[PDB]
DNA sequence: GCATCCGTGAGTCGAGGAAGCACAATTTAACACTTTTGTCAAG
DNA sequence: CTTGACAAAAGTGTTAAATTGTGCTATACTGGGAGCCGTCACGGATGC
């Protein structure tokens, strides 16, 4: 079983652990002798812990069979044709409730992950890791428009009266929580929902206005 | 100065044909030379409609008023039976070196 | 303050059980399908941190305003995902192990 | 020594 | 332009095929055109005849024959489609059952072979590469002297590579050999008596020489049974293990007898026999017959060993840097190396699958699978060394990449492990290996190129050849002998005079075992083809190469190979005559199969009829991107009605002038300071050449983008972008693509794709804005492709590639791949590298105008000034006699060929140049012009300087100045002349690959990296500079701390500082003081993941929290 | 004092990206129903 | 500033379908396969 991605320990490891198992399970009243009995739970137990930890991303035990009958139908069909099958050969060949899409979808599940140390080159000076641009952090750019978007929104609230800008941070998340509902704004004013709703579109109508007569906040919105 | 061929979209394709590519075309063109007999004229153009099998010169020009061709004799394409080659060259007058990148006319 | 010394010594069990948001008990990664992390797994959010910055496994909690707090359904605390590149974690060997370079470094100090 | 199944299979070996 | 060709040696054959190195060696291996019956016992059949049968052990799988099928697919269509050239391999297979006697046959589909295009290289995933020869150590017995102790010599036995383990013999001080295998050393009487080898025979063969013999008579292992021995060898090699006695013969067996794991190779035992005297039966140290050992090779190499230790006349040691002890794997060796490996792996599972399940009902299409065979040939042809990318800026590049031996590889030797042993020149390198020619730098002397006559034996040897030489009479047999042979004859020089046949020298320049000697015309026993025997083909493109140091004619033809094809490209003035085989063997060119007439010409085919009447259309491959970017085009060079005659060119190919490979141009060079211009190499150009279109050239650039299949939603490429206006989208079809033909620039958008935007609410300050404005966040967004920064041209050609496509396989989740190929024309500009083929290179410093160049009398501006200074220090004279012979030549409307070492010298230059002079002077003559005020300044101030003799005529002063290649020039500036005559000429100049175009980079911010978040590198990622320790040292040198602090955190990972870096400068504010770098975070952690507690501390020695209490619990 | 195994090191940029089968335990898409607003009329 | 009617947006509670994980195969099998190789110099222990 050695060379299916675990090494040979592992599987050693792995099958005693299965004649453990057979050892608990056997019996000795059949006639038959250990061996019979214990090379079916060792070769469950190896082919367990291939299916387990084999792959970087754990795949199913379910799943990993799937993976090995596609690949066992697309060799055959491989060697039948004397070419690469096409995924509609292979669908209809595995059986009913396959399609191609749903081969496509399994050969893109059963794609193992790329080393990220992998050297390109003659030389032994690069690596996969340095070409794979970072995309989570913000970049600089990002933040310091963020910081630009804040800062000419403060500037245009200033605008609107005290209560009413209040209102639109508490209902757009300006205090760095959850956006408010109608509802939890005007229990903390003391004020009905339709006022507040009244209001803020008050509001939202003179900060529009402002923006027509200024168009300094149109460039951030993208 | 400027020069477009029927049914080509760049100076990096080849007529059907036709023996030169539109770079060698364009190339023949740079060596034409053009009297303007009107000092006030700034720009012309030339229009040249050949059929094949010949050997399209300079000459093949539709005449122009006040425009006059100082190298009729001047080889601009081979045109294979078959072929066909319209094309209309606009001349311009100016001073120097102009590169194409430059004026992009 | 400023830092103007730089120290370095041996990291005892405790210390290390003390720098570890959790116990990595299970060697998968992500799963393969919805590709979010495994619980107790080598990228677990519950032990190193929410992937994207104020937002819970669960999904419960997405904004700055329970900062500092862990969401008791799924057990993520909502706080900056950069955390997830300062949060470390440990594994509770079932017998002890050496440190080899403590072993195999001529001459050998355990030796 | 140098190779774990080597000692692994002199110590089934026994 | 007539052509004048000089020299007087005269070849009695033509240079062999260039690309038979890599041809005639893949043909030898495939076999494909020989009948299976016919078939010999080399390449992938003797692979095949080697791991067959495979035997159970009463169930055999034979092989009977193999074929090869049609390739699925032309070679445009694999290189469209990006798939692999290939042809499918079959092979037949019969499986018996010993016991039943029942026989089951058929076909069954091992994969699939790559194959080799007509021109030698193979097309892998769509892009051409070319397998590089490898250089190695030759498989035999060698006698090295051992360099520890003097006086004494050690035997080694080298199997092929990865085929076997090196044997040592060695003699120990107390005076028992010792066999060393595997780093483990042991008595080799144990495995001498294994061989059943008695007392009386070793005492009878080797007992005629000193006490070794005696100190091989140990009583001990002598009275042990040859079983009880081989039982103690075993012990000996592999301790632990139980003593058995059938594990112990299989694993000797295997270690020293087995043919299909010990493989001495046919050129291992071809030196055997050679060296020791001997007849091997087969390729193994030892023969396993009749369950038993007996000897093959041990006892004649230490009967070799004890006689050279005696020191005998007859045998002496080998060199191992010997080019006759090194030999050549070809494409054909390795690939039949890699096919066996895999053919052994399938075999291996085949074994391990016929033992088990339903033996009874058993095919051999079920116990075979091909998918380890199919592996190891795509990672041989994909992911090795010597599998490398095709480099094919021009047909000479093409032409010396697959006639490239690298002594690199898998199973050679490394860049850093090599000695001034493998990078000298070896004198058995005369006419085999190339001197000059070697990429300078790290790889100096690892990599060479093939002679021009060299040729690759059956055996792997280099062969030359020379002319025999008998009676004194020279006569036209050729033998192509290898160094080992070379060695023992007295061969002459190719530049020795002859009067007809007869040498005529009393003096013969020799070579005596690589030795220079002088004999006479009776002791000479070969003599050398021609001079070109002894360079490659770049190297025999250098006229005057006699007249180059070596250091500069290596520069001069690595260079050559990276001159660009040009859109005027024209021959140069001064050949060699190997230009035209060039073109010929490179394949780059049209030629006629035989005698016809050319029916129809056009852009595109050529449609021929030939004298039997067949119609032959020749497709031309019209601006098709090569490897490199450059625009391969094949022009038509013939009309319509034409007659042709057999060989005759038919379309030039990329390069090409006439059939005459075109590299450069061939300009007006005068030699000259300029203003400072020329400083430290620097070239000036006119505007003149850029006026005309000369150094010109056009390069096709690739832009792929793939539309995939998300989790959020499949990508899908439209023309309708979200947020962009009509301008943007302007050049845009309703397929979302750019329309052809149209110019693009930086910024431009090629292909529009829209991308649906991960699930995520939006910022608060994003979510206000939309609210003032009332739009709606769509749920796509703009991940189209653009072109880069310093990019653009012509958009010339869109390939789009969808999924179900014939032939088209697309990875998995790709929906569709769409490839957008523009063409931009390239003038020269300042910055680029212009070079010649003497070694003289620089980049383009100034690019006067045409009124400002120096000009001749007869008011001929010069277009190119190149700087003299660069000729003393390099000694590259050749250049100058280039000049002068193009100054004659362009005087005189020629051109010439000058082969190297036998061509055009001085007198005749000299006599050129009075033609030259006769004609320019003639005219002045004839137009009524005297002799120029200025040219009479001129002339006092030379012969005050001695360059003319005094009291003559100012016509004949000129023409001395013009004898010796100097013209009296004029300064385009001040009118005024210069000083001293100028050296003005015709120089061919090439325009070199590099080009300040596409090396110029700029960058403030982009893309990170993700552990580290420093900025990445390379200009193709949008990267930084790597401001590395040495600059950091310089910085520190020069005390600049908060410089230094900038880089190190500012510039490169303080995200928090960078951040508020660039928000206070674009706010116009200083940017603030930075912090703690994210890299020194990521030492501190992985020294704790290395269990080591690493704290920063503070001048009162408490902690200091760097990560701002986000790592403390 | 000396032969020998082991470990570490050997320039800088750039341009190179081989079982299935049954069965039980866990998750979740699909609905059905209250709950909670977001907004609209009425001044 | 309020007081009622509507119309979705989100959450709660089943429902089985899909997915996932563990148990089981009873002639007899009883110690591995790949290496394998062209470098020199300098600590530095490891013994004789
Ligand atoms: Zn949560």
């Amino acid at each position: 079983y050695t060379g299916r991605g675990l090494s040979f320990l592992d599987l050693i490891q792995e099958g005693n652990q299965g004649l453990i198992r057979a050892v608990e399970k056997f019996e000795y009243k059949r006639r038959f002798k250990f061996s019979t009995y214990a090379t079916w739970w060792i070769r469950q137990a190896i082919n367990r812990a291939i299916a387990d930890q084999a792959r970087t991303i754990r795949i199913p035990v379910h799943m990993v069979e799937t993976i090995n009958k596609l690949s066992r139908t697309a060799r055959q069909l491989q060697q039948e044709l004397g070419r690469e099958p096409t995924y509609e050969e292979i669908a209809e060949a595995m059986g009913p409730g396959w399609d191609a899409k749903r081969v496509e979808e399994t050969l893109k599940i059963a794609q193992e992950p790329v080393s990220l140390e992998t050297p390109i080159g003659d030389e032994k000076d690069s690596f996969y890791g340095d070409f794979i641009p970072d995309e989570h952090l913000p970049s600089p750019v990002d933040a310091a428009t963020q910081s630009l978007l804040s800062e000419e929104l403060e500037k245009a609230l200033s605008k609107l009266s005290e209560r009413e800008a209040m209102v639109l941070k508490l209902r757009k998340g300006l205090i760095d929580g959850r956006e408010h509902t109608l509802e939890e704004v005007g229990a903390f004013f003391g004020v009905t929902r339709e006022r507040i709703r009244q209001i803020e579109n008050k509001a939202l109508r003179k900060l529009k206005y402002h923006e027509s007569r200024t168009r300094k906040l149109r460039d951030f919105l993208d | 100065t400027s020069v477009y061929i029927e049914d080509v979209l760049h100076e990096f394709s080849t007529i059907p044909g036709v023996k030169e590519d539109v770079v060698e075309i364009i190339l023949n063109l740079k060596e034409l030379v053009v009297r303007f007999l009107n000092p006030s004229l700034q720009t012309v153009t030339l229009l040249l409609k050949a059929e094949g099998p010949k050997e399209v010169k300079a000459r093949d020009f539709l005449p122009v008023a006040d425009v006059e061709i100082m190298n009729p004799d001047l080889h601009i394409a081979t045109l294979e039976e078959g072929g066909r080659l319209n094309m209309e060259v606009r001349v311009d007058r100016g001073v120097g070196y102009v590169p194409a990148e430059k004026h992009g006319i | 303050k400023e830092v103007r010394k730089v120290r370095i010594a041996l990291a005892s069990p405790e210390k290390i059980r003390s720098w570890s948001y959790g116990e990595v008990e299970k060697p998968e990664t992500i799963n393969y399908r919805t590709l979010k992390p495994e619980r107790d797994g080598l990228f677990d959010e519950r032990i190193f941190g929410p992937i994207k910055d104020y937002e819970c496994a669960c999904g419960k909690y997405k904004r700055q305003r329970f900062e500092g707090k862990v969401c008791e359904r799924c057990g993520v605390e909502v706080t900056k995902s950069i955390v997830r590149r300062y949060r470390m974690g440990h594994i509770e060997l079932a017998t002890p192990a050496a440190h080899i370079w403590f072993v195999k470094d001529v001459p050998s100090k355990i030796g | 020594t140098s190779d774990p199944v080597r000692q692994y299979l002199h110590e089934i070996g026994q | 332009m007539e052509i004048k060709r000089f020299g007087r040696i005269r070849e009695v054959i033509p240079l062999p095929p260039l690309t038979e190195i890599q041809v005639e060696s893949y043909r030898r291996a495939l076999q494909a055109d020989v009948p299976p019956e016919k078939r010999e016992n080399v390449g992938i059949q003797a692979a095949f005849r080697e791991t067959f049968p495979i035997e159970e052990e009463g169930l055999v799988l034979d092989f009977l024959e193999y074929r090869l099928g049609e390739p699925p697919f032309p070679q445009d269509e694999c290189r469209e489609k990006d798939l692999t050239y290939q042809a499918p391999l079959y092979a037949r297979l019969q499986l018996i059952h010993k016991d039943t006697g029942l026989i089951k046959e058929d076909e069954v589909f091992l994969g699939h072979i790559p194959l080799m295009t007509e021109d030698g290289s193979f097309i892998i995933n769509g892009a051409d590469r070319v397998i590089v020869s490898q250089i190695h150590r030759s498989p035999g017995v060698y006698f090295t002297p051992d360099p520890a102790r003097p006086g004494r010599y050690i035997a080694s036995i080298i199997p092929l590579p990865k085929r076997g383990p090196w044997i040592d013999l060695e003699v120990e001080p107390n005076g028992v050999v010792s066999m060393k295998v595997n780093k483990r050393k042991f008595p080799l009487v144990l495995l001498l008596r294994v061989l059943g080898y008695d007392q009386e025979t070793l005492a009878r063969e080797l007992g005629a020489y000193g006490e070794l013999v005696q100190g091989l008579m140990d009583e001990s292992v002598f009275a042990m049974r040859p079983e009880e021995a081989l039982i103690r060898l075993f012990t000996l090699l592999r301790p632990g293990d139980p003593p058995k006695r059938d594990k112990a013969v299989a694993y000797v067996y295997g270690l020293i007898a087995d043919p299909r794991r010990y493989d001495l190779g046919e050129a291992g035992r071809y030196k055997a026999e050679e060296k020791l005297g001997i007849r091997l039966s087969g390729r193994t140290l030892a023969r396993f017959e009749d369950g038993e050992f007996k000897d093959e090779v041990f006892l004649p190499t230490l009967r070799y060993l004890f006689a050279l230790t005696a020191g005998v006349p007859g045998h002496e040691v080998d060199d191992i840097d010997h080019l006759g002890n090194r030999r050549i794997r070809t494409v054909g060796e390795l690939m039949t190396d890699q096919f066996r490996v895999g053919l052994a792996r399938l075999a291996r599972g085949v074994r391990e699958r016929m033992l088990m399940g339903s033996e009874d009902s058993l095919t051999p299409a079920k116990l075979v699978n091909s998918r380890p065979l199919e592996a190891a040939i795509r990672e041989f042809f994909s992911r090795s060394q010597l599998s490398q990318f095709k480099d094919e800026t021009n047909p000479l590049s093409s032409l010396r990449h697959k006639r490239r031996i690298s002594a690199l590889g898998p199973g050679g030797l490394t860049r850093e492990r090599a000695g001034f042993d493998v990078r000298d020149v070896h004198r058995t390198h005369y006419g085999r290996i190339c001197p000059v020619e070697t990429p300078e730098g790290a790889n100096i002397g690892l990599i060479t190129s093939l002679a021009a006559y060299a040729r690759v034996d059956e055996l792997g040897f280099i062969r030359t050849p020379y002319r025999r030489v008998v009676g004194g009479v020279v006569t036209d047999e050729v033998v192509y002998m290898t160094a080992t042979e070379e060695d023992r004859y007295t061969i002459a020089q190719a530049n020795t005079p002859l009067e007809g046949n007869r040498i005529a020298a009393e003096r013969v320049v020799a070579r005596r075992k690589g030795e220079p000697v002088i004999v006479s015309p009776e002791e000479v026993e070969f003599m050398d083809v021609s001079p070109k025997q002894v360079f490659s083909v770049n190297t025999n493109l250098i006229p005057f190469l006699e007249h180059d140091d070596a250091n500069r004619a290596l520069m001069g033809s690595n260079m050559q190979t990276q001159a660009v094809p040009l859109i005027r490209a024209q021959a140069p003035v001064v050949m060699t005559g190997l230009e035209e085989r060039v073109v010929r063997d490179s394949l780059a060119a049209l030629y006629a199969e035989e005698d016809g007439e050319v029916a129809k010409v056009d852009g595109n085919r050529i449609v021929v009829r030939y004298e039997d009447g067949r119609l032959v259309e020749y497709p031309l491959r019209r601006f098709y991107r090569s490897n490199q970017g450059t625009a391969l085009d094949q022009r038509p060079r013939v009309v319509v009605g034409q007659r042709v005659r057999k060989g005759d060119l038919l379309a030039d190919g990329p390069a090409s002038e006439n059939g005459f490979l075109a590299l450069g141009q061939n300009v007006l060079v005068a030699i000259m300071p300029f203003d400072g211009y020329n400083f430290e190499d620097a070239i000036v150009i006119s505007e003149e050449l850029l006026k005309r279109d000369f150094y010109t050239s056009i390069h096709i650039e690739r832009y792929e983008i793939e539309a995939r299949d998300t989790k959020l939603g499949p990508e899908r490429i439209t023309r309708d972008i979200p947020h962009l206006s009509e301008a943007a989208l302007r050049d845009l079809d309703e397929e979302g693509v750019v329309r052809i033909g149209a110019e693009v620039k930086p910024g431009d958008i090629l292909v529009g794709r829209t991308s649906f935007k991960g699930e995520s609410e939006p910022t608060p300050e994003e979510r206000l804005l939309r609210s003032i404005f009332g739009e709606k966040a769509r749920d796509v967004k703009d991940t189209s492709l653009r072109v880069p920064p310093g990019e653009g041209g012509i958009v010339v050609r869109t390939v789009r590639l969808r999924r179900g496509d014939p032939g088209v396989e697309l990875k998995p989740g790709v929906r569709e791949v769409v490839r957008v190929y523009v063409a931009q024309k390239r003038k020269l500009q300042v910055g680029d590298k212009l070079a010649n083929r003497h070694g003289n290179k620089g980049v383009v410093a100034k690019i006067l105008p045409v009124e400002d160049m120096p000009h001749l009398p007869d008011g001929t501006p010069v277009d190119v000034i190149l700087n003299p200074l660069g000729v003393p220090s390099r000694m590259n004279l050749g250049q100058i006699l280039e000049t002068h012979l193009g100054l004659a030549g362009y005087f005189l409307g020629q051109r010439y060929i000058s082969p190297i070492f036998d061509g055009a010298k001085e007198p005749e230059i000299k006599e050129l140049l009075a033609q030259a002079f006769e004609v320019y002077f003639g005219k002045r003559k004839g137009e009524g012009f005297g002799v120029d005020k200025r040219e009479v300044e001129v002339l006092r101030r030379a012969e005050k300087l001695g360059l003319v003799t005094p009291g003559k005529t100012p016509e004949e002063q000129l023409k001395e100045l013009f004898l010796q290649g100097k013209v009296v020039l004029y300064d385009g500036r001040t009118g005024e002349p210069i000083e001293g005559p100028i050296v003005v000429g015709q120089m061919f100049i090439m325009k070199l690959y590099h080009m300040v175009e596409d090396k110029m980079h700029a960058r403030s911010t982009g893309p990170y990296s993700l552990i580290t978040q420093q900025p990445l590198g390379g200009k193709a990622q949008f990267g930084g500079q790597r401001f590395g320790e040495m600059e950091v040292w310089a910085l520190e040198a020069y005390g600049a701390a908060h410089t230094l602090q900038e880089m190190l955190t500012l510039k490169s990972d303080d995200i928090e500082g960078r951040n508020a870096a660039y928000e206070a400068i674009i706010k116009g504010e200083d940017v603030p003081e930075p912090s703690v770098p994210e890299s020194f975070r990521v030492l501190v952690k992985e020294l704790q993941a290395l269990a080591l507690d690493v704290q920063t501390l503070d001048e009162k020695d408490n902690p200091v929290d760097i990560f701002e209490g986000l790592a403390s619990k």
